């Protein structure tokens, strides 16, 4: 008596208040952000993110600042799981492109390979 | 002893844990979680349908007497199914204590308003509806309280942009203040201020 | 695939609520045009109400259309009691906004925005 | 020092100036475009080279805590003086 | 083109529409609307002004920061005209008076100033010049202003050969001198029309429509060297037009057939004033000159503007002139005036 | 020059002296900056000594001191009370919020500067600008409306 | 600053300027950054 | 470090030849009108396209559909690959079928007619990594190149 | 502890003298007369009004006024284009771009401060490692247009050249606290 049945895709775009252009014409990207190679820390590659497609930024006539016309340029949303990001994107009606998480491949490391009798992995300097 | 470390007391933690056990065993129908923080603060997380019995028990019980509602708010965590975590902060002047009651909701499941328990919940739930879009059942006058008249969207949600969608400017052709789509002379520069080295090993999550 | 209803068990009761809200808006539009000194006529306001309803016409979830009825009722009350002004009413018409054309040649000639 | 373009508009120390056909000079019509007359590039070109005796010199820009973070300059290359990265003061070791 | 004149943005307040427009009659009635449209789409608008900074200061919010450049000019200063039109690609000429002062007459205002502006613009190298004359300014008209505007059209075309000549009809708007004038007849006993207001046909055009037409002429590639006619959708007799104006005002209506020569006498009687006159002999001649039919000339349709009707845009002008009794009256409470095909 | 130009200039100087010697603000403030404008009304600075007296109704007001944040819910009221002032009306913007949005420039509910709504005559910077700075702005407005020549431009017309 | 004058520098103004707003001497903002993207210039010689 | 080439010698506006023979800037409408008029003037064999190196697949398929609609099959690339035999018909004929994982997995590699160090620096780096770790036998037909 | 502000202790009973005193208080308006007398005392005091602009309100060396870019005693600009002030600026009122200079130093080609967006909080002057950006105590810089309140690098350096006489003195007087 307090449970009804729906068989739909949970569309809330009419309740979000977003204009039609920023719903239909937008493409979001769902991915784990790549580790920047200037550092070795990997704490930033643990939460999934969706960002939006980049729109036009031009130069201000007066000062030369980076003027924009879109609202969803600084919009970054963080998620614990990829399927949670899919649920949020399909609920808000945005078409999504999803990149699978690029985990680093395990590799064999041995300090004694630097001092090999016959293999080419012997190093000439330290 | 340590001048740069905040002193801690275990007596308040023990009393709040005992009262958490007390409330959890009095109300097993709704209480889903009871936790006491390191800062000596008690939180009870409950089912959404038990907000009226939980608040009524905490206000009108002799051993609770939480007669003052400190605040009512919501937190938008858009990675869980019920994204709006609704928080009631309550004060007990008789026992000089503070308690936090948490519940959950999403964009299409309203919860019961507690205006019949606390009158400040009227304006606080109006603020919650205006900012997050959480509907409240049996509210006397649920409407917007902080946004502009005719404002579309709930701005304290995560997915809402910081600058919004429209701005106001005066047009002399129609002699009116009119709304236009957002254009900024200088765009808000997003800063990635997050170090890729782990800061707190006590909160290290297990890998996925 | 089973959820909890807000007000209507199925789409028919919510459609009844939509019809009642449309009745109230259609009744209010002449009073709004008379009370606030609006440029529009009675026909333009009723056409705008019809346009908004047909804009929201694609919804088939009872909870979503119940919340849409709730939002429309708050807008209606905010129109009954004079809190929206002439500017707030005329924001529905976008008479200062030049509309972007829907054709590819115009989208190509203006800028890079699709 | 300040120099003027063929359009008659003076050039800043960054080196930027509007073109002859640039429409943005109507911003300066009936007004003035101000340029700081003291250029840091030639104001260092008038600074003398600090002649010291040590192989490693320490610079804080003068004034102690009123200057910059103190750095250490290695004066080994005899063909080029050592310049402080903050204040731009040149230092030279003595080979006599 | 130049790198800084390339359009950018989505056409909003902070966008770049890529037009540098020097608007000369920007202080007056049509000038505020054309500057509003230019700053709305986002443009480099130069306003050369003659009057007080307080009098032009209503134009200060029409555009973004630094997109509006106000500068002094004198109508007798070719140097100042050239310095106003030096950095521009569109020069818009809206200079005009409805009367004659002791410093500037109709010939100077409608010939000498537009010729000097066009000459400075051609010698400065702009690529678009738009000049607003009046409709039915062919030649040998019964009023001095129409003849002066016709010979000014001749001089402007002789100096600047590809100038876009825009001929609008009697423009109506919130701050016009047409609908407010006919509602200002209510302060007297009757409405003194010539031949009871008949044999005089008018098609007024909305000021926003004229301004949109001027802006689309700035961005129209095939409008160069053309003469446009900016007319309203419906032609009304003068009697029925004044009847509709007073019906919308809800004041009263008593017409009076008064002969044209003594009406010109009382017109110049009102015009002999040191301040802005209520009416002049030239004003009443322009009122009783009938509007011609634009057959071969292109118009607002060909320039991209749908002409908004006077019946639709009349209540934003005449609600000022009604009393408290009829203040809350809608469009449908006043019968629209009968149109004429001729 | 001729005799009439000097007479017009001296009359116009008298007109402007009266206009700048009697300027009345509308009793209207928004925020922090309104606390500072009543600190300028406070006895240390004495805007009443300078000749500057609050009148609550815009019909008796001359200068409009927009002192604080202009929100989207407040902008129509701001424009209404600006338009209801009589014809010689001047506007001083006070603080970073009224100048260019200030500390809420990137907000969904804040008008990015009150010059988008009302024509601002002068701008006073600061957050808040001190009562010293607002008194400086008021004196600058007095000098600015001393500078104008309405009668002289009318005679040159 | 008669018994304790400030330190003399050769970049400090010898002559002070007051508030020069609403004068031809007033400050006018501009971009201090040069052009970034340079257009390809076509040659001035026809192919045929 | 070659990203700063995207700041110089750039095409920003459409250009057309003059009546005297010089390239001058014009509008998109005029440029597309002239190209479209010439395209409607000329027939299928008379129109051809050639593609360079920094071209995405979207423009390639768009130009392919356009020239196929005007019945043109001369869709050439400035890079030469053999056409007879299998040619481009079979995807194994023009592809690094072993891939870079197969570079790591192989034990003898034979480079014929290439300078991988400059033609594909990361592929050559993977060759060197597998040569250092798994002891590849690398051989070369070509000029003696470091 | 606590105290009562309006609760009187017990009752003062009814006495003939007390009734006469209350009657005199109600009839002859005694508290009104003493309020008049106190306002008369203020009338005969000395006003606290300073004679602006000839007398200025007192300030402190820490005062945050108009922004300025300082130089070294050699005359070289102190800023090294490190963008720390732009990072710390809460209102995002600082825009910086830079490149290596002709001699290889890292100097700003663009240091703009939107002073209509500035909140005048001193975070930039307490975050600058070389004391380049400061808040000189000039507050008398109100303008007539919104544009000329948007400061660029040339205006900021020119203002630092103008106000260097008291900026260095104020930093000398106050720098030992910071
Ligand atoms: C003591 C109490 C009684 C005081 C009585 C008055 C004392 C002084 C009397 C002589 C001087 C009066 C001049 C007041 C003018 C005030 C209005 C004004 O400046 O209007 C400018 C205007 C200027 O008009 P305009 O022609 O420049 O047009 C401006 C209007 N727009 C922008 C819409 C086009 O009017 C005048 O200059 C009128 C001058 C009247 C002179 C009478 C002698
Ligand atoms: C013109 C000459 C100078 C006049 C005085 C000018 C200077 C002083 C001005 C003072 C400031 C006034 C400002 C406005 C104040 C308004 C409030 C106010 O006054 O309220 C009135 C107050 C009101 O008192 P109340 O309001 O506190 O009382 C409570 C009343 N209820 C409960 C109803 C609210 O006092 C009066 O009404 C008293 C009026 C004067 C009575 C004078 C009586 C004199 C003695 C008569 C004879 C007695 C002996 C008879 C014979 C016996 C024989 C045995
Ligand atoms: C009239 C008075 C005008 C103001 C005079 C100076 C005010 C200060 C005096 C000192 C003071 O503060 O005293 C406080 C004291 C009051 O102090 P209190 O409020 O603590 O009360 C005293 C204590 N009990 C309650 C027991 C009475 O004032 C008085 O004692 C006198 C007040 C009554 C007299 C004045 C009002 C009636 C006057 C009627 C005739 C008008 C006079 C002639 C006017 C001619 C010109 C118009
Ligand atoms: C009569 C025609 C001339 C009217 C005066 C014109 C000159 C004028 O306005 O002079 C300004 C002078 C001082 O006023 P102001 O400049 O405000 O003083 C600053 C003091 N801190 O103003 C004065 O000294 C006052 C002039 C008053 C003139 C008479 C006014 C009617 C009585
Ligand atoms: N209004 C109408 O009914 C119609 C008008 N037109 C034409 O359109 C144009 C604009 O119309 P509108 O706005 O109504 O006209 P206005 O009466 O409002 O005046 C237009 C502008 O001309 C300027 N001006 C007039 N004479 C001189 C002069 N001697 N020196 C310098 N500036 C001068 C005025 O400046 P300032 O404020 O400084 O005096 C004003 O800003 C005019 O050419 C008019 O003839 C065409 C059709 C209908
Ligand atoms: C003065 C002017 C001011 C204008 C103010 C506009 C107010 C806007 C109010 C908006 C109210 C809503 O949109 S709530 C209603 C939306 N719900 C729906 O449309 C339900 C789904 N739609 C339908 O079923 C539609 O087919 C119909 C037409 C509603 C019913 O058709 P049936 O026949 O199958
Ligand atoms: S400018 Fe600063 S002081 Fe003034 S209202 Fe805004 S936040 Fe408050
Ligand atoms: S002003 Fe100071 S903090 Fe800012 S970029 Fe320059 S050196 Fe760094
Ligand atoms: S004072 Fe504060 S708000 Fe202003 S520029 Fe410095 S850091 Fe930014
Ligand atoms: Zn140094």
């Amino acid at each position: 008596t307090q449970l009804i049945t729906v068989d739909e895709k949970l569309d809330i775009t009419t309740l979000t208040g977003v204009p039609e252009e920023h719903i239909k014409t937008r493409k979001v990207r769902i991915f784990v952000p790549a580790r920047n190679n200037m550092q070795s820390g990997v704490n930033n590659t643990k939460k999934w993110k969706m960002e939006f497609d980049t729109r036009e930024r031009w130069e201000n006539p007066l000062m030369g600042w980076a003027s924009t016309a879109d609202p969803l340029s600084n919009m970054v949303l963080t998620f614990s799981a990829k399927e949670d990001a899919i649920a949020f994107a399909e609920k808000n009606g945005w078409s999504y492109d999803v990149e699978e998480k690029k985990v680093p491949k395990p590799k064999s490391k041995s300090y004694g390979a630097n001092f090999s009798w016959n293999k080419r992995t012997r190093v000439s300097t330290k | 002893k340590r001048p740069t470390v905040r002193p801690r007391s275990d007596v308040t933690h023990k009393q709040l844990s005992a009262f958490g056990e007390y409330v959890a065993e009095i109300l097993p129908k709704y209480v889903q979680q009871v936790q006491v923080s390191c800062l000596d603060e008690l939180e009870i997380c409950i089912h959404p349908d038990g907000v009226i019995p939980t608040l009524t028990f905490l206000r009108d019980h002799t051993n609770a007497q939480f007669k003052s509602l400190a605040d009512l708010t919501a937190v938008d965590v858009p990675t869980r199914q019920n994204r709006f975590e609704i928080v009631y902060n309550l004060l007990s002047l008789r026992f000089n204590s503070r308690i936090r009651v948490k519940t959950y909701a999403d964009e299409l499941t309203p919860i019961d308003s507690i205006v019949s328990v606390h009158i400040a919940a009227n304006w606080y739930e109006r603020e919650v509806w205006d900012m997050f879009g959480v509907f409240f059942f049996n509210h006397p006058d649920l409407r917007r309280i902080l946004t502009d008249y005719g404002f579309e969207g709930h701005p304290f949600r995560k997915d809402f942009p910081l600058t919004g969608y429209v701005e106001l400017r005066y047009d002399d052709e129609v002699k009116r203040v009119v709304a236009e789509p957002v254009e900024l002379a200088q765009e808000f520069r997003k800063f990635d201020l997050n170090s890729p080295w782990e800061a707190f090993p006590a909160y290290r999550q297990p890998p996925e | 695939t089973s959820v909890k209803p807000i007000f209507s068990r199925d789409l028919n009761e919510a459609k009844r609520r939509v019809r009642e809200l449309y009745r109230a808006w259609y009744r209010e539009v002449p009073n709004t045009v008379h009370l606030m000194q609006l440029d529009i006529t009675v026909k333009q306001g009723r056409d705008k109400v019809r346009e908004m309803f047909m804009k929201n016409a694609h919804v088939t979830d009872p909870r979503v259309v119940d919340l849409l009825v709730i939002k429309g009722k708050m807008e209606l009350q905010e129109t009954i009691k004079v809190w929206k002004q002439r500017t707030h009413v005329m924001r529905f018409f976008h008479e200062t906004e030049t509309p972007r054309p829907k054709d590819f040649l115009s989208k190509f000639y203006m800028g890079h925005d699709p | 020092g300040v120099q003027v373009s063929p359009s008659g508009e003076k050039i800043t120390h960054t080196g930027q100036v509007y073109d002859e056909k640039d429409y943005r000079r109507v911003r300066f019509v009936d007004r003035q475009k101000e340029v700081n007359e003291n250029f840091a590039i030639d104001l260092i070109a008038q600074q003398p080279v600090n002649e010291v005796e040590h192989r490693i010199i320490a610079c804080d820009g003068g004034g102690g805590a009123l200057g910059h973070p103190k750095v250490y300059i290695n004066l080994d290359k005899e063909t080029k003086t050592g310049t402080c990265g903050y204040c731009g003061l040149q230092f030279k070791q003595h080979h006599h | 083109l130049h790198h800084a004149v390339i359009p950018h943005g989505k056409g909003g307040r902070s966008s770049v529409s890529g037009v540098v427009a020097t608007v000369f009659g920007a202080t007056g009635f049509l000038g505020r609307y054309v500057v509003n449209h230019l700053g709305r789409m986002g443009s480099q608008v130069i306003i050369p002004y003659r009057c007080d900074v307080y009098d032009i200061m209503h134009l200060r919010l029409m555009g973004d920061l630094g997109q509006l450049t106000f500068l002094e000019w004198d109508a007798r200063d070719k140097d100042s005209i050239r310095k106003a039109v030096q950095h521009s690609n569109v020069v818009i000429n809206l200079i005009g008076r409805e009367w004659e002062t002791r410093n500037f007459d109709f010939e100077d205002v409608f010939v000498n100033i537009p010729r000097a502006i066009a000459q400075a613009s051609k010698e400065a190298g702009v690529e678009r010049f738009i000049h607003v004359s009046h409709l039915n300014a062919s030649m040998k008209s019964s009023s001095k202003s129409l003849r002066s505007k016709a010979v000014g059209e001749k001089e402007v075309r002789s100096v600047f050969p590809e100038a876009i000549i825009i001929r609008p009809s009697d423009i109506f708007g919130r701050e016009d001198r047409f609908l407010n004038h006919f509602a200002n007849y209510r302060w007297f006993l009757a409405v003194p029309l010539v031949s009871l207001g008949f044999k005089t046909v008018k098609q007024p055009v909305y000021v926003a429509d004229v301004s949109k037409g001027i802006v689309n002429a700035t961005k129209d590639p095939d409008a160069v060297g053309k003469t446009f006619a900016f007319t309203g959708p419906n032609r009304y007799l003068l009697f029925h037009l004044v009847k509709y104006i007073f019906g919308m005002t809800h004041r009263t209506f008593i017409p009076y057939p008064l002969p044209l020569f003594v009406y010109s006498w009382i017109g110049k009687l009102f015009g002999l004033s040191p301040f802005e006159p209520w009416t002049t002999k030239d004003k009443v001649e322009r009122i009783h000159i009938s509007d011609v039919m634009p057959t071969d000339l292109p118009g607002l349709e060909d320039l991209g503007v749908q002409p908004t009707p006077l019946e639709l845009k009349s209540i934003e002008v005449l609600r000022r002139h009604r009393t408290y009794r009829w203040l809350s009256s809608e469009i449908e409470e006043t019968k629209p005036a009968k149109t004429v095909n001729y | 020059r001729s005799r009439a130009e000097y007479v017009v200039t001296k009359l116009d100087d008298l007109i402007n002296w009266a206009r700048r010697s009697s300027l009345w603000p509308m009793t209207f403030g928004l925020a922090c900056c309104a606390v500072e404008m009543m600190h300028m009304a406070a006895p240390r600075y004495d805007m009443d000594r300078f000749g500057v007296v609050f009148r609550a109704s815009p019909r008796q007001a001359d200068v409009m001191i927009v002192a604080g944040t202009l929100t989207n819910k407040m902008a129509p009221a701001l424009r209404k009370v600006y338009d209801q002032m009589p014809e010689p009306r001047y506007v001083v913007s006070m603080g970073s919020c009224a100048n260019g949005g200030g500390y809420y420039h990137y907000s969904y509910s804040v008008v990015r500067g009150c010059d988008r709504i009302v024509p601002v005559d002068i701008y006073v910077p600061g957050c808040p600008p001190t009562a010293e700075a607002l008194l400086y702005g008021i004196l600058q407005l007095q000098r600015k409306i001393k500078r104008e020549q309405k009668l002289k431009i009318w005679y040159r017309r | 600053p008669t018994t304790n004058p400030p330190t003399a520098r050769k970049f400090i103004w010898t002559n002070h300027k007051f508030n020069v707003s609403a004068t031809p001497e007033q400050y006018v903002p501009y971009s201090t950054t040069r052009k970034k993207i340079h257009e390809w210039v076509p040659p001035s010689t026809p192919y045929k | 470090f070659a990203y700063d080439g995207l700041k110089r010698q750039r095409l920003t506006e459409p250009m057309v030849r003059n009546e005297k023979g010089l390239l001058t800037y014009t509008s998109w409408e005029d440029a597309l009108s002239r190209v479209a008029g010439m395209l409607q003037n000329f027939e299928g064999n008379a129109v051809a396209a050639i593609a360079g190196g920094l071209v995405d697949a979207e423009a390639l398929v768009a130009l392919k559909d356009l020239l196929n609609k005007v019945d043109s099959d001369n869709l050439c690339t400035e890079e030469i690959f053999p056409t007879e035999g299998a040619g481009t018909d079979l995807r194994s004929n023009y592809l690094l079928n072993t891939t870079i994982a197969g570079v790591e997995e192989a034990d003898v590699v034979l480079l014929v007619g290439t300078n991988p160090r400059f033609e594909a620096p990361l592929f050559n780096a993977r060759i060197r990594k597998s040569w250092l770790h798994n002891d590849l036998k690398v051989a070369l037909i070509g000029s003696p190149v470091d | 502890t606590y105290k009562y502000v309006n609760k009187k202790e017990q009752e003062s009973e009814v006495d003939m003298k007390s009734a006469t005193d209350n009657a005199a208080r109600i009839l002859m308006w005694t508290e009104l007369i003493r309020g008049l007398g106190m306002t008369l005392s203020y009338l005969f005091r000395e006003p606290a009004t300073i004679n602006y602009p000839f007398e200025k309100g007192p300030l402190s060396p820490r005062f945050r006024g108009e922004h300025a870019l300082r130089r070294y005693p050699s005359g070289e600009e102190r800023c090294i284009a490190c963008k720390l002030c732009e990072a710390i600026c809460p209102a995002q009122a600082i825009t910086i771009e830079a490149e290596p200079r002709a001699d290889g130093s890292r100097r700003t080609t663009r240091y703009d401060i939107d002073m209509t967006k500035c909140i005048y909080c001193g975070f930039c002057q307490e975050a600058c490692p070389v004391d380049a950006i400061v808040e000189g105590p000039n507050f008398e810089f109100s303008t007539e247009t919104h544009e000329e309140l948007l400061y660029n690098k040339e205006k900021l350096l020119n203002n630092g050249d103008k106000w260097e006489a008291e900026i260095a003195a104020n930093i000398q007087a106050d720098y030992l606290y910071r």
